Protein backbone atom coordinates (compact mmCIF):
# COMPACT_ATOMS: atom_id res chain seq x y z
CA UNK A 1 0.00 0.00 0.00
CA UNK A 2 1.49 3.62 -0.81
CA UNK A 3 0.58 7.49 -1.30
CA UNK A 4 -0.16 7.60 -4.71
CA UNK A 5 1.20 11.07 -6.03
CA UNK B 1 -8.31 7.79 1.68
CA UNK B 2 -5.72 8.70 -0.54
CA UNK B 3 -3.51 5.25 -0.14
CA UNK B 4 -3.82 2.60 -2.71
CA UNK B 5 -2.50 -0.88 -3.60
CA UNK B 6 0.70 -1.11 -5.80
CA UNK B 7 0.41 -4.21 -8.50
CA UNK B 8 3.90 -3.66 -10.13
CA UNK B 9 6.90 -0.97 -11.04
CA UNK B 10 7.25 -0.48 -14.56
CA UNK B 11 9.98 2.52 -15.18
CA UNK B 12 12.73 4.63 -13.24
CA UNK B 13 13.80 7.86 -13.85
CA UNK B 14 15.65 10.60 -12.25
CA UNK B 15 14.06 13.81 -12.42
CA UNK B 16 15.99 17.22 -11.00
CA UNK B 17 17.76 14.81 -8.19
CA UNK B 18 14.51 13.20 -7.68
CA UNK B 19 14.87 9.18 -8.71
CA UNK B 20 11.15 8.28 -9.53
CA UNK B 21 9.66 4.88 -10.17
CA UNK B 22 6.46 4.40 -12.33
CA UNK B 23 3.58 2.70 -10.42
CA UNK B 24 0.75 0.51 -12.06
CA UNK B 25 -2.11 0.27 -9.57
CA UNK B 26 -3.94 -2.74 -8.92
CA UNK B 27 -7.07 -2.29 -10.93
CA UNK B 28 -6.15 0.74 -12.70
CA UNK B 29 -5.13 1.41 -16.47
CA UNK B 30 -1.67 2.49 -17.24
CA UNK B 31 -3.48 5.91 -17.84
CA UNK B 32 -3.53 5.97 -13.84
CA UNK B 33 0.09 5.09 -13.41
CA UNK B 34 2.29 7.09 -11.51
CA UNK B 35 5.88 8.40 -10.77
CA UNK B 36 6.35 7.96 -7.41
CA UNK B 37 9.52 8.48 -5.33
CA UNK B 38 11.13 5.37 -3.75
CA UNK B 39 10.19 6.77 0.08
CA UNK B 40 6.48 5.66 -1.20
CA UNK B 41 7.45 2.61 -1.78
CA UNK B 42 9.60 2.04 1.81
CA UNK B 43 6.57 -0.75 2.43
CA UNK B 44 6.75 -2.39 -0.65
CA UNK B 45 10.13 -2.70 -0.51
CA UNK B 46 9.72 -6.32 -2.28
CA UNK B 47 8.14 -5.02 -5.79
CA UNK B 48 10.99 -2.53 -6.59
CA UNK B 49 13.28 -5.51 -6.42
CA UNK B 50 11.60 -7.66 -8.57
CA UNK B 51 11.49 -4.18 -11.21
CA UNK B 52 15.08 -3.22 -10.53
CA UNK B 53 16.02 -7.54 -10.95
CA UNK B 54 14.41 -7.03 -14.56
CA UNK B 55 15.94 -4.04 -15.56
CA UNK B 56 19.47 -5.56 -14.30
CA UNK B 57 18.76 -8.33 -16.35
CA UNK B 58 18.08 -7.18 -19.66
CA UNK B 59 21.12 -4.61 -19.50
CA UNK B 60 22.96 -8.74 -19.52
Amino acid sequence: FALKS
Amino acid sequence: EDVFEVEKILDMKTEGGKVLYKVRWKGYTSDDDTWEPEIHLEDCKEVLLEFRKKIAENKA
